[PDB]
This record gives C-alpha cells, structure tokens and sequence, in this order.
C-alpha cells in the first residue's frame, strides 16, 4: 500500500 | 521473527524527448509484490505475487493512481535539481526513493523510514524518530525547510507508524503460506584441490529465505577470517537465496575446519565438516 | 558518482550436465541504473533473456537479476557480458559449476 504523496512535497 | 514493507523508487531524466524512466517496486520482507515501469505497455500499478492478486479493481485503482503521482513529483523533482545545483539539461540524473516500516514478532510497528538520493548520492532522509530531517548539504536544506513548513515529516510519520504497518500485517496474513513460511538452507561441502599443497573448502547454503544469513569458519573451533571468501547473498530466482563461504587449507588438514550455518529457519545452527 | 558493477553468473538449482536449469547474472553495486547485461552461450548472445525490476541497496547502488533456461553440458561454455559506463572494456565472466 504505497504513500498518498501530497502534491506540494516535491523538493 | 521481523517483517517489512518496503517500496523502491528509481527516476531517470531523459534529457533528449520525453518523461523520466520511471520503476517502482514493492516488497514484503525479501519477496516483491509490486511493479510499476514507465516503459510497460499497461500503465498499472501490476501483481507480483499471488497472494496480492485477491485485491480488488479499487486497489489497482489506488496503487495506480498514487504510483503515478509518485513519478509526476520526480518529474518536477529531477528539473528543480537540475536548477539547485546548477547543472545543464544535457546529462541524464537519477532520483532514487525508498520509504517503509518494520515491524517486529509481534507485527507492532518497530521503526519507520524514508530516504532520498540524487545522483546516488544521500539528499535527504526522515531520521528515526520520525519528526526530523537529515538534510547533506545545501541543497537538501533548502528542501528540508520548505517540508518543515509544509508539515511533511508528521504526514509521513502517520503513513509510517500507521497505514503502513496495518497493510503489512495484512499482506502477511493474506501471503501467510509464503510469506510466514522458513525455509531452511540446504548446505553442503565441495572441496577443490588448487595444488598438491593447497586446498579449497567451500560451505554452500542454498534455497534459503528469508535473505538474511550467516556462516563463518572456524579452525579447531576458533573462528577464522584470514584465506576466506564470502560471497554477496543472491537470489536463485524462484524466491529463494543462495550464500557460500570458502576458505583455503593446508592439503591434508580439512578436519580441522567447520562450517556455521545461522539462519531463522534453523532452531539451532548448522556445523559442517569435511 | 559512479560505481562498478559486481557480477556473479550461477545456476538455479544444483548443475547437472543434460538437464533443464536456469542460468543467472546477477548484477549489483552499480551507478547509474544503465547497463547492458547479456548471457552468452559458446561465445554467442543468447536471445530469450529476462530480467528482474530494477531495485537498489541501502547505499543506492543498484541491482539486477537477468536470467535465461538453459541445460549445461561438458562441451557448452557459458558466460555473463556487461557493459557500463565505468567499463573500459565489457566485462566477461564465465559461468562455472563451482561458484
């Protein structure tokens, strides 16, 4: 079950 | 023993045409479960393993969707450090990401992780106690502030100490037959003679899993390092593993030397002698 | 940074000359991922070749698993070819029962 990555955690 | 969920990411900028080569992979312990690449044909979030083929449509679905945004927020990622660190659009880069949960006997969560690279390089990582950032250089730090101030850390943490672990246990119990089963390794001696003066013993332990293993030397029961070598665990390809340990002797003095067998399948270790 | 591939070349299951096995490269400690791993039999590229999602170690280095059936005999020589950027010359290594 992967990570909901939110949009604003790019680097 | 311990169990794992572990998910691996790898983004490789294509600086000619087109999106980076995008490869995810998930495992249980040492048995992937998941694949997504960019360069297959059905664009989904795809089986591995059987026990995970019971999942439903809305599972792909999911898995599907957030693997995608996973490769979109590299995307972004691989120009906005193209631009950090002051590099051309000519080479290609790599981002690499790799994030999940231990948990320990019993199936309580143990420690959670996430850390990410550039160039093969540490960028930066989520430390242990799951509410700080590990940041290498200048760079990173520029990052680690925007995802203080974004609240990441905490998020993360929630996946970690929470939804990851219950999935896990999850797919143990729906893997069990696999998953919970040992498998012990199956040793054996060869002896190789290089000369009429110098031997070589070599202890295999084969169709192993879990991957993790241990095997020494000993001469006369003290252990011995010196004249050995030990090869890296690799996999045989049908889920198991494979390990062996060589030393050299002196023709004619074999029975001196033991071979130690430790492994989780084992109740208690394995000596063997030529 | 960039990292040198290790390479072991086995079988799956114990040799035995005149039956049915798989032939492994096993490919790891490399950066970056591009690499070209080919398994040759008699010194020919061998066509049906598989390999394993590409993953990475807690270094980041990464590895591969590529693969092929095949059934040794005494008079068949078997070997792994990799080329990387790291490479000069393509690295070959021989299969051999005891390894």
């Amino acid at each position: 079950f992967v990570l909901e990555l939110e949009p604003e955690w790019t680097v | 023993g311990s169990h794992s969920m572990r998910y691996f990411f790898t983004s490789v900028s294509r600086p000619g045409r087109g999106e980076p080569r995008f490869i995810a992979v998930g495992y249980v312990d040492d048995t992937q479960f998941v694949r997504f690449d960019s360069d297959a044909a059905s664009q989904r979030m795809e089986p591995r393993a059987p026990w995970i083929e019971q999942e439903g449509p809305e599972y792909w679905d999911g898995e599907t969707r957030k693997v995608k945004a996973h490769s979109q927020t590299h995307r972004v990622d691989l120009g906005t450090l193209r631009g950090y660190y002051n590099q051309s659009e000519a080479g290609s880069h790599t981002v690499q990401r790799m994030y999940g949960c231990d948990v320990g006997s019993d199936w309580r969560f143990l420690r959670g992780y996430h850390q990410y690279a550039y160039d093969g390089k540490d960028y930066i990582a989520l430390k242990e106690d799951l509410r700080s950032w590990t940041a290498a250089d200048m760079a990173a730090q520029t990052t680690k502030h925007k995802w203080e101030a974004a609240h990441v850390a905490e998020q993360l943490r929630a996946y970690l100490e929470g939804t990851c672990v219950e999935w896990l246990r999850r797919y143990l119990e729906n893997g069990k037959e696999t998953l919970q089963r040992t498998d012990a390794p199956k040793t054996h001696m060869t002896h190789h003679a290089v000369s009429d003066h110098e031997a070589t013993l070599r202890c295999w332990a084969l169709s192993f899993y879990p991957a993790e293993i241990t095997l020494t030397w000993q001469r006369d029961g003290e252990d011995q390092t010196q004249d050995t070598e030990l090869v890296e665990t690799r996999p045989a390809g049908d889920g198991t593993f494979q390990k062996w340990a060589a030393v050299v002797v002196p023709s004619g003095q074999e029975q001196r030397y033991t071979c130690h067998v430790q492994h989780e399948g084992l109740p208690k270790p394995l000596t063997l002698r030529w | 940074i960039q990292r040198t591939p290790k390479i072991q070349v086995y079988s799956r299951h114990p040799a035995e000359n005149g039956k049915s096995n798989f032939l492994n490269c096993y490919v790891s400690g490399f950066h970056p991922s591009d690499i070209e791993v080919d398994l040759l039999k008699n010194g020919e590229r061998i066509e049906k070749v598989e390999h394993s999602d590409l993953s990475f170690s807690k270094d980041w280095s990464f590895y591969l698993l590529y693969y092929t059936e095949f059934t040794p005999t005494e008079k068949d020589e078997y070997a792994c070819r990799v080329n990387h950027v790291t490479l000069s010359q393509p690295k070959i290594v021989k299969w051999d029962r005891d390894m």
